[PDB]
Formats: C-alpha cells, sequence, structure tokens
C-alpha cells in the first residue's frame, strides 16, 4: 500500500520474508542427528546391482 | 448473472490443517478444516442467491 501521509507499507511490514521449503512434513535425521536424503527406488527390469 | 452464481455457490474450496506445515512449540491437536463444497440436491440448488 501507499498511506495518507504517503509512507510504505511493503511486505517486511507485514511479511516475515524467510526462505523454507515447500513442505514441512518431512523430517529426517540421521543417528539422532539432522539428515537429508532420497529413497533411489529400481526401475523394473534393471539391476539392483548395477 | 445465473452461471455465474452456480459456480460461486457450488464449488470446492480449500483450507489448510491446523498443525501440518510449520507449527509451534508443543502443539497437540492437527485436525482438517472443510470449507465450502459442493451441493448435492435440487434442493440445494433451488435456493441460490441471484
Amino acid at each position: 500500500k501507499v498511506n495518507q501521509d504517503g509512507s510504505r507499507v511493503l511486505l517486511r511490514d507485514v511479511a516475515k520474508i524467510e526462505l523454507g521449503g515447500e513442505n514441512y512434513d518431512i523430517i529426517a535425521e540421521f543417528n539422532g542427528q539432522p539428515a537429508s536424503g532420497l529413497g533411489i527406488k529400481l526401475a523394473t527390469g534393471a539391476n539392483a546391482l548395477d | 448473472d445465473v452461471i455465474t452464481a452456480i459456480k460461486a455457490q457450488n464449488a470446492q474450496v480449500a483450507a489448510g490443517q491446523l498443525g501440518g506445515t510449520p507449527p509451534v512449540k508443543g502443539q497437540q491437536l492437527n485436525a482438517s478444516i472443510i470449507a465450502q463444497t459442493r451441493l448435492t440436491s435440487t434442493e440445494e440448488f433451488g435456493k441460490i442467491l441471484l
């Protein structure tokens, strides 16, 4: 907005502009410690071993 | 005027959970909000503020 006294209301003054994630639904830790990872799955037919 | 009402009046909206996405310390109830959902009858349809 641009209030009557002509100041400025910008996001900073209403929204805490951070930088988090898409979801806060998956929380993972390795050995009780904070971590991420990827559940790499085997495509049909291909060799697990390869 | 009729069309553009059977739209608004009969639709399916969104509304997050209660916790889920990042909550506050020590919260306890997470539930799911259920806002506007489609009419299901000639009754409910008969009544539309035009």
